[PDB]
């Protein structure tokens, strides 16, 4: 995932689940990318869809 | 199926905006970021019940799209849940509004600003947006903003959530209706 433009204050509101390397389901790209910023970039994408 | 209800693409879930028509042809409006790249829409997470097919999409710059119904069986209520919709109107600052979406249900508040520019990043800038104090969460995109019997907008994006509160932005529905020559019913 390209998070090179985050953190972003405003996100679109689609539900597009992503499964992180932390075993948590992120609701969409914008939530995932802000969570990548929050993890100090340790978080990666395990797969597309729910964990 | 009516405004705020779950709709499912091949990759996720958004919300139905309003049911609309042109002559005898029925459609629904939703967000343009939902319709962008999507073809088929389903009524269920199993993707075994087809709703219809994407007929148009305008994202960025705006945030609206339209899906033509192909399913003759599914009811196409001219409502947002129990609320009858009978006209469309432009948003005004202070207007009493309600949003419905497939994640958070029905939430009420007010229009705080008009003509907001919202930069989602990567060249995805939307102009002319309605700003409100109503919260929303992922899956709510595309859901109606309405004021009684009047359709006002379609859920685009926001900040925050329905636990601590937030700010949500909406595509004026009149622009979507004009684009496709459709009307609420």
């Amino acid at each position: 995932v390209d998070c090179s433009e985050y953190p972003k204050p405003a996100c679109t509101l689609e539900y597009r689940p992503l499964c992180g390397s932390d075993n948590k389901t992120y609701a969409n790209k914008c939530n995932f990318c802000n969570a990548v910023v929050e993890s100090n970039g340790t978080l990666t994408l395990s797969h597309f869809g729910k964990c | 199926i009516s405004g705020g209800d779950a709709i499912y693409s091949s990759t996720g879930r958004c919300s139905l905006g309003f049911n609309v028509r042109s002559g005898s042809t029925y459609y629904f409006l939703t967000a343009g970021h939902c319709t962008d790249g999507a073809t088929t829409w389903w009524a269920n997470s199993a993707r075994t019940t087809v709703l219809g097919t994407t007929s148009g999409s305008s994202f960025p710059n705006n945030d609206y799209g339209i899906v033509r119904y192909t399913n003759t069986t599914i009811p196409k209520d001219g409502t947002v849940g129990g609320q009858d919709i009978t006209s469309a109107a432009n948003a005004t600052v202070g207007m009493a509004v309600t949003r419905r979406g497939s994640t958070t249900g029905t939430h009420s508040g007010s229009v705080t600003a008009l003509n907001a520019t919202v930069n989602y990043g990567g060249g995805d800038v939307v102009y002319g947006m309605i700003r409100t104090n109503v919260c929303a969460e992922p899956g709510d995109s595309g859901g109606p903003l309405y004021s009684g019997t009047r359709a006002i907008g379609l859920t685009s994006g926001g900040s925050g959530n329905c636990s601590s509160g937030g700010t949500t932005f909406f595509q004026p529905v009149t622009e979507a209706l004009s684009a496709y020559g459709v009307s609420v019913y």
